């Protein structure tokens, strides 16, 4: 026996009493919600946040280093013999054993 | 699975156990059938009918494991040598190739010189 | 900046009317969420701390928008569910939600391990109370218990690991400070501290060893479909092992060896069984397995390539699995079962959905440069300086991640649905705008993916 | 029943045998030939005799049993639009057409909603009446036909009304 | 200057129906109408460029969209227009040019006409991409993006059976042969820090584990061959426009294009020049055979693609870049006239796939059989029929060579093997009485198929007078033996029409001939759907149910877990049910605890 | 002529229109985007003298829409 | 522009000498499409740039120089290794592009001459041979995830090499 | 091209009338083939052979039985491929 348990009921919004919606219940409500502040975000976070992301603002020295590489190749190329690299942040170790 | 000869048609007789064999199985697919029928064939209904055979079907394999394999004998422990197994078979495959590229960059240099990613 | 106005959201649901709460909750989430991609990109060579190490500043972690970009998008998919019930039952699983955004923003943001471990083990109790409640099937606690019972089995050994190194090797706390560490001995001691800390990330980042966690959660459906979401927010959650296994232990690899086999056959056989499974809920969820072991393999390889690949997997995994489960969601509530040979049908009864359907699909295979693609060749490329075997057993795996995704594609792509009658309206504006707020900033992230894969790069 | 297992075989022979022909007046010769085989054993009648001819009737067809036979253009199985371009939609989803949408074609929606009444109020009837057969059981094979001729509709309804058209 | 920004136009003009895709403007029945108004002009803005390149200039291009810059690397859309990139442009172009028009008349008057250009326009974006591949990341974009496009065309028809695993095997063949690509991709990168394609032509290294487990296993996915073949009859289920792109030029291509871009590293290396030609040796006539005894109109002509692709594998072995594509450049002339002109038969007696069914006779539609005549002999080994031209250069140049014997032996069997299949269509369907297909069938000559098969019929017989006086070449093969070699390329279909037109007569009069039952064929399909479409998913999915899922997955991974639950709880019932009240039972206990402590324990 | 195929449709067709009504709308500030770099002064390399390492924006190269973002 | 090497200078002139028939197609076309739109948009790019008037040059280019050897101040310290630290990796991010020049320079020459390849240039050649030999050495390749501390560890391994073979010999 | 409820019975008139070993003056479309008409219990599957042939190839084996009589298989045939509107 389950006396009070068996209870179900079958909803789905459709288009009956509700003519074209989202959210259930109440008209006024579901169009300046679903296709107002939900288009909102969609319309700044989207379009109007696609400029940062990464363009614009650098972005970890991502452009710096090039014009900062290009400046010492010629620079080290026209006195010095080793390009860059060679024997780089370690002059005169004390010993190694 | 196939045998010399595929079967479609082959080894078939009338007789009179097979007479009634086909009147067993049109009886309970014309029973499960008209269950359906009635469901079908009315506007007030509007939702997807569950059926018995379906949900049993998805409860064979999501559930019914622990209720099983408690007889284990010998089929259950050859089971674990084709499943733990194959991670011990690899293990001495991807040695065997640590052991060859160890002693190559301290001694005769295979690594190129282009090579500088990774 | 980023906890105080998420914090305000809390008493936000609580005061307004009882006809309004979802527009609220909707909307104001969509405007922090934009302050997210405005403050928090600006980085130099070593990226400088926030401020006091109460909430820190992100070195490679780009995945904190990735979680500001669910906060409005679990939501949205909720509407349909929960609605039936009382007011003060819509009101607690709303703030649920914003108390396990709460935390997870804490995880993300923090430069520590002694803190951070308070945070990584504190969104489980959130979680706990969504997953067993509100199933719409059984065995709910066949889930909720495993939740608990395999994480914190894993995550109570960092307690007597992360405390063992501060108290020898002065504190844990910044990372940044972090130079002090010295490299292991290599001692049967040491083995177990190793363990400890490994564990903890081996069952939230789930391999072919206890990794039935995952799919229970799944298959038993916290609410509808948008708070399975939140469980994949969890699995890239798991993101310490970037940074223990960077500082805390760097000369140990010795013992990551037999552990990058045990995630590289789960790849074969985790994708095996996602090909005969009957419910489309554990057709993702097998899926989520092998996209994070990808993640397992390139962490334990320690290359500075990998970490590029690991990261941007991490992102990659987090939009398109969840995009894959709202998909599910769409299905679930029209059809109301999990089973993916009943519910058959797409263009001839899901016109513009089945566009969503095969986008999402795509994004498993390897499409024009998205994300995922980026994501997973540095793994591939990565594997092969490891390891020149890798790409024999690598490569049979990208045949079945092809079967992974066409496999869901075949079973809803036919003009059937002979018993069914139901799912009149294919999308009621949300539902789509659901997965087209997934998708497109994948799309986006094809002009600009420096953003998104960013260990020193 | 053994005169239906005749008329099957002789039904996959005679489409069996344009695989191996190119041309039809061969195919008329051949088709001859085939009739001679089949009357000289067709006036005698057997239990043990014709069931071990049918038996043998697999042999010798089997031998050349595939050289990619012709399946048809629009035909179940085989090759060759089995489902291709007869797709389609199903009357399930006609109702679900909203307002203003809805208001183009207004002869195509009064004609359905004329019909639609017509199959709900027939469906009280039609569900006393498929009970009202003899069977006690549930069904056997076949579904009943109707003997009222007043208030027509034989049971099913939707069974050959809406269907798929090229 | 102009040559830079002209051959950006050519890409700009393709994606401008996409950008249209997305609402933008109104345009009602007059979309498909707008993509041939769109390739049109896309043609003439792809001519100037290669009047050029005749003349002088040669320019690579780079658009300064460097997504990536990771770990010394730098990845833009690059866009290569060197040789056989600038001269495959405009040939492909004009392909699309009929085949996109063609689709005004076949597939009409149907719901689903716009979404059917759709996918079509992305089909030649994404090759257009793979062709001007200056980068190993920009290949990726076109190799797979083909192969992912294939889904939407192959499965284009809603189909409830069989034409959903069509499309499916397409892509599940093709990433078998990722494997080698992918591999290929990671050895580029381990090797050279470099990664791109420009690299390679300096400081070349010797090793046969880059092109052999790699491009060669990447030329078995695409382009079929040998390896996975079983795809190419399945693509037949697909709209005949369809299978036409995907068999003469676009999809084809993929597959031994990659091997003809990188040919320095082929011509150093030995053990790549031996395996090439030996994959090549096996593709001539394993799907030449299965051309015979396969009798469907659509799929005599699918596996008839293979068989002259078994001659694009020779050209990669001999090691001849220069004569390799000019096979293919020429092989996109025909076979966009055969797949689409039986495909106007089928459309017009009702809808036979069949030879044996269809009777259209060269009196009956002069328009169609006549393409049919021109299109199946230039096949063949003709002196003037654009075949010597491409053909007869790939037989005369792989007879002095230091390379296998018994695979130039194989492949003089299939030069004379291509008029088989090819008077197949002719006297088996065209020639003699009818096979009358259904009763009153409606069969006319529509306006728009006179404006696209008699503007292929100029680029079908001029192809070898343009494409091969213009191209500069590299060293001439032609010069020993009048007979053994010269004369070998034209004897064989000499030999072969006459040995065909023996074989099939004897059939087609016969009357008391009678057919065997017995017969030693392994030419139904090549057994192939008996291996990879019955033995290949099953064991896949045997290990995956029988194992896996019933053993690992779900009982012995999980086996863990009763080890501290159902163990625990043995233990905690030893002292929950244990003891029956009684005071006395605890108290006894209390003796032992203080012995425990004073004799058992040290302490004390 | 016939009944035809039936879809939703008017679901399907309103969603595509109602995204475009708010692309469109934040779509102007992306057509002023473009009017900056003609208008305003785009970039200029120059190496500078010993007074000031950093004015309203620190580092500003390409687009002058960067500098305007670094001082909020 | 200064820092790129590139070809001397380019001869292409043509002579147009053997068939009349009409002078050149690709000529006559070139000299069309230089009127039609090629000048129109010349007119265009000079309009935007006189419209411009005011410019701004800022300071461009960041200085940070030196400030101490991270090889020098060592035994854990907060206050002085994170400094020294943070110049070892803005010279691993400056040397990451550095390499990607070399790259592009011998990807002019491939450009440049196509059938030459390996027979001219040779200069740009060894000079890839030299730079990524040394860079392979110094900075990561072998040396895992980037890490100042670690990198003082592999140029001691290297220093350590070098007196053991140069003790035997 | 669409097929007439008059065309569909003309063109199944047709086939019949040439079938030789049927007399077209005796049966003409009404008649049953089964006992009014001369037709044998081998001749009645080669008469629907024909048939399908010439109209929309479409011919279900169990559903062979059911059909007889030329006026029903005329209807049959039109049913399932959707004639006459």
């Amino acid at each position: 026996r389950w006396q009070e348990d068996p209870e179900p009921e079958d909803e789905n919004l459709y288009e009956k009493n509700p003519d074209s919606h989202g959210y259930d219940k109440d008209p006024a409500v579901d169009i300046w919600n679903m296709r107002v502040v939900f288009f909102f975000g969609f319309s700044i976070v989207l379009v109007l946040g696609s400029t940062f992301v990464a363009y614009l603002p650098d972005y970890r020295m991502q452009e710096w280093a090039r014009r900062e590489a290009e400046r010492l190749v010629k620079y080290r190329e026209a006195h010095g013999l080793p390009i860059m690299e060679s024997n780089c942040f370690d002059p005169s170790k004390i010993q190694l054993p | 699975x196939x045998x010399x000869x595929x079967x479609x048609x082959x080894x078939x007789x009338x007789x009179x156990x097979x007479x009634x064999x086909q009147a067993e199985r049109l009886a309970i697919r014309s029973r499960l059938k008209r269950e359906y029928q009635l469901q079908y064939y009315d506007p007030s209904r509007r939702g997807v009918i569950e059926d018995p055979a379906l949900v049993r079907w998805t409860y064979a394999r999501s559930a019914n494991i622990y209720p099983n394999f408690r007889p284990n004998t010998k089929t259950s422990l050859l089971g674990a040598l084709f499943g733990i197994g194959p991670l011990v078979f690899w293990y001495y495959v991807f040695k065997t190739d640590r052991d060859r590229k160890e002693k190559l960059i301290q001694e005769g240099k295979l690594d190129r010189t282009f090579n500088i990613s990774y | 900046k980023y906890i105080i106005p998420t914090i305000m959201l809390m008493p936000l649901t609580w005061l307004s009317k009882n006809n309004m709460i979802w527009v609220n909750s909707t909307a104001h989430s969509l405007l922090i969420s934009f302050t997210s991609l405005l403050l928090m990109n600006q980085f130099g060579d070593n990226s400088l701390n926030f401020s006091l190490l109460f909430f820190s500043d992100s070195l490679s972690t780009p995945l904190l928008i990735l979680t500001m970009w669910l906060l409005p998008l679990m939501l949205m998919a909720s509407q349909h569910h929960l609605s039936k019930e009382n007011l003060t039952r819509k009101k607690l699983f709303i703030t649920m939600l914003i108390s396990l955004q709460l935390f997870l923003i804490m995880t993300f943001t923090a430069m520590e391990l002694i803190l951070f471990y308070i945070l990584f083990e504190a969104t489980l109790v959130p979680t706990l109370i969504i997953i067993t409640r509100w199933g719409n099937q059984t065995e709910r606690l066949n889930a909720g218990l495993y939740f608990l019972f395999y994480t914190l089995a894993g995550s109570l050994p960092l307690l007597v690991a992360l405390i063992y190194i501060q108290n020898t090797v002065g504190s844990l706390n910044f990372l940044m400070l972090q130079y002090w560490v010295q490299p292991v001995h290599n001692s049967w001691s040491n083995v177990f501290m190793w363990l400890a800390c490994m564990m903890a990330f081996m069952v939230k980042m789930p391999l072919y060893g206890l990794h039935l966690w995952l799919p229970k959660a799944h298959v038993e459906a916290p609410i509808a479909g948008s708070m399975v979401l939140a469980a994949v927010l969890l699995k890239l959650g798991g993101y310490g092992m970037l940074r223990i296994t960077l500082i805390l232990n760097p000369m140990t690899d010795f013992m990551a060896y037999p552990f990058i086999m045990l995630s590289l056959w789960g790849m074969i056989m985790t994708s095996s069984i996602c090909l005969r499974q009957t419910d489309l809920k554990s057709l993702i969820a097998y899926s989520s397995v092998s996209h994070m072991a990808l993640v397992i393999v390139a962490i334990l390889i320690q290359t500075p390539w990998s970490y590029m690949g690991a990261t941007a997997l991490m992102i990659a995994h987090g939009l398109t699995s969840s995009m894959l489960f709202c998909l599910a969601n769409s299905n679930y509530e029209r059809i109301h079962s999990r089973t993916m040979i009943l519910a058959r049908g797409l263009q001839t009864l899901l016109p513009l959905m089945a566009t969503w359907w095969l986008l999402a699909s795509l994004t498993n295979l390897a499409l024009p440069p998205t994300i995922n693609l980026i994501g997973e060749l540095f793994v591939v490329m990565s594997t092969f300086s490891w390891s020149n075997i890798t790409i024999i057993l690598m490569g049979v795996n990208m045949v079945i991640t092809a079967l992974y995704s066409l496999y869901m594609l075949i079973m809803t792509q036919r003009g059937k649905y002979t018993y069914h009658i139901n799912n009149i309206s294919p999308s009621f504006t949300r539902e789509n705008a659901l997965m087209s707020l997934h998708i497109l900033p994948l799309l986006l992230l094809t002009l600009n993916p420096k953003i998104i894969l960013g260990p020193l790069y | 029943t053994h005169q239906q297992k005749v008329l099957r075989l002789y039904k996959r022979a005679l489409r069996h045998l344009e695989s191996w022909c190119i041309h039809r007046d061969k195919y008329r010769y051949f088709a001859c030939l085939l009739r001679a085989r089949f009357d000289e054993h067709k006036n005698e009648k057997d239990m043990v005799k014709a069931t071990q001819l049918l038996r043998e009737a697999e042999e010798e067809f089997w031998h050349g049993q595939h050289p990619q036979p012709y399946i048809f253009p629009e035909s179940p199985g085989g090759t060759s639009y089995e489902r291709y371009e007869c797709y389609k939609v199903p009357e399930w989803c006609l109702d679900d057409w909203h307002p203003s949408e809805k208001a183009m074609y207004p002869d195509y929606f009064a004609k359905r909603e004329q019909w639609k009444k017509l199959r709900r109020e027939s469906w009280e009837r039609e569900v006393x009446x498929x009970x009202x057969x003899x069977x006690x059981x549930x069904x056997x094979x076949x579904x009943x036909x109707x003997x009222x001729x007043x208030x027509x509709x034989x049971x099913x309804x939707x069974x050959x009304x809406x269907x798929x058209x090229x | 200057n102009m040559f830079s920004s002209l051959s950006l136009v050519t890409l700009l003009l393709l994606t401008m129906p996409i950008m249209m895709m997305s609402f933008n403007t109104y345009k009602p029945s007059n979309y498909p109408l707008y993509v041939k108004t769109a390739i049109s002009y896309a043609f003439i803005t792809s001519m100037i460029p290669t009047m050029m390149f005749i003349h002088s200039g040669q320019e690579l291009i780079i658009s300064n969209w460097h997504w990536l810059t990771i770990q010394t690397l730098k990845l833009s859309l690059s866009f290569k227009m060197d040789y056989f990139s600038m001269m495959f442009i405009p040939v492909a172009l004009f392909v699309t040019w009929s085949i996109m028009e063609f689709s005004m008349w076949y597939m009409y008057s149907d719901p689903n006409i716009n979404k059917f250009f759709k996918y079509l326009l992305l089909f030649l974006i994404t090759m257009l991409i793979l062709v001007t591949a200056n980068n190993l990341f920009q290949l990726f974009i076109g190799w797979e993006g083909v192969g992912i496009m294939s889904f939407l065309l192959i499965g284009w028809w809603y189909g409830r059976a069989d034409a959903n695993t069509a499309a499916l095997q397409a892509i599940l063949y093709n990433r078998i042969g990722d494997i080698g690509f992918i591999l290929a991709m990671a050895w580029f990168l381990t090797n050279l820090n470099t990664w791109d394609l420009q690299q390679i032509f300096m400081l070349n290294p010797s090793d046969s584990n880059m092109p052999l487990i790699g491009l060669a296993l990447a030329a078995t996915g695409k382009s079929a061959q040998f390896g996975l073949h079983p795809w190419l009859p399945s693509a037949m289920e697909g709209p005949t426009p369809v299978s036409a792109l995907l068999h003469s030029s676009t999809m084809v291509v993929a597959g031994i294009f990659l091997l003809i871009r990188f040919y320095p590293l082929t011509e150093n290396n030995k053990y790549i020049q031996s395996i090439t030609l030996c994959l090549g040796a096996i593709t001539t006539l394993f799907t030449a055979m299965c051309a015979l005894t396969q009798n469907d109109i659509k799929k005599i002509i699918a596996f008839s693609t293979s068989s002259q692709l078994g001659l694009m594998m020779v050209t990669i072995g001999i090691n001849q870049p220069y004569l390799a594509f000019l096979h293919i450049c020429t092989h996109a002339f025909f076979k966009a006239m055969l797949f689409m002109c039986s495909g106007s038969i089928i459309h017009s007696l009702n809808d036979e796939q069949d030879i044996r069914k269809m009777g259209g006779l060269f009196k009956a539609m002069p328009f169609t059989t006549t393409a049919l005549i021109v299109g199946s002999l230039a096949l063949t080994g003709m002196p003037f029929l654009t075949g010597f031209y491409s053909k007869d250069l790939i037989i005369e140049a792989a007879n002095t060579s230091y390379t296998n014997a018994w695979a130039l032996l194989m492949t003089l069997i299939a030069t004379s093997f291509t008029a088989i299949y090819s008077t197949r269509i002719i006297f088996f369907a065209l020639l003699g009485q009818p096979r009358f297909p259904t009763l009153v069938n409606i069969n006319e000559n529509n306006p728009l198929l006179i404006n696209s098969i008699k503007r292929l019929l100029i680029g079908s017989l001029f192809a070898g007078y343009i494409i091969s006086n213009n191209i500069p070449p590299t060293t001439i093969p032609q010069m020993t033996m009048p007979y053994y070699l010269k004369t070998t390329a034209l004897i064989v279909t000499i030999l072969g029409f006459i040995l065909a037109l023996e074989i099939s007569n004897m059939t087609k009069n016969l009357k008391y001939h009678y057919p065997s039952n017995a017969f030693k064929f392994s030419t139904l399909l090549g057994y192939f759907p008996t291996i990879m479409h019955r033995l290949a998913p099953y064991m896949n999915l045997s290990m995956s149910q029988k194992s896996a899922s019933s053993l690992l997955d779900l009982i012995w991974l999980e086996a863990i877990l009763p080890k501290t639950i159902s163990l625990a709880q043995m233990k905690a019932s030893t002292l929950v049910t244990n003891q029956k009240g009684l005071i006395k039972l605890y108290f006894l206990s209390f003796l032992i605890t203080i012995l425990i402590s004073m004799i058992l324990f040290n302490f004390h | 002529r016939l009944f035809i195929i039936k879809p939703s449709g008017f679901y399907d067709k309103r969603f595509l229109k109602l995204l475009r009504f708010y692309i469109l709308l934040t779509g102007i500030p992306v057509a002023i985007g473009i009017t900056l770099i003609n208008v305003x002064x785009x970039x200029x390399x120059x190496x500078x003298x010993x007074x000031x390492x950093x004015x309203x924006x620190x580092x500003x190269x390409x687009x002058x829409x960067x500098x305007x973002x670094x001082x909020x | 522009x200064x820092x790129x090497x590139x070809x001397x200078x380019x001869x292409x002139x043509x002579x147009x000498x053997x068939x009349x028939x009409x002078x050149x197609x690709x000529x006559x076309x070139x000299x069309x499409x230089x009127x039609x739109x090629x000048x129109x948009x010349x007119x265009x790019x000079x309009x935007x740039x006189x419209x411009x008037x005011x410019x701004x040059x800022x300071x461009x280019x960041x200085x940070x120089x030196x400030x101490x050897x991270x090889x020098x101040c060592q035994e854990k310290d907060v206050l002085c290794m994170f400094e020294a630290e943070m110049q070892w990796r803005r010279d691993y991010k400056v040397d990451q592009e550095i390499v990607n020049i070399i790259q592009e320079r011998l990807k002019a020459c491939q450009q440049r001459e196509g059938e030459s390849h390996r027979q001219n240039c040779a200069k740009e050649l060894e000079q890839f041979t030299q730079v990524v030999k040394a860079y392979q050495d110094r900075y990561x390749x072998x040396x895992x995830x980037x890490x100042x501390x670690x990198x003082x560890x592999x140029x001691x391994x290297x220093x350590x090499x070098x007196x053991x073979x140069x003790x035997x010999x | 091209p669409p097929l007439t409820l008059e065309g569909i019975k003309d063109r199944v008139l047709y086939v019949l009338k040439l079938y030789d070993k049927i007399d077209p003056e005796k049966l003409s479309v009404n008649s049953h083939f089964m006992k009014d008409l001369g037709l044998d219990s081998l001749d009645q599957v080669e008469i629907i052979m024909a048939m399908e042939d010439e109209f929309g190839f479409e011919i279900p084996d169990i559903d062979a039985e059911k059909l007889m009589c030329p006026q029903e298989i005329v209807d049959y045939i039109a049913d399932k491929k959707d004639v006459y509107e």
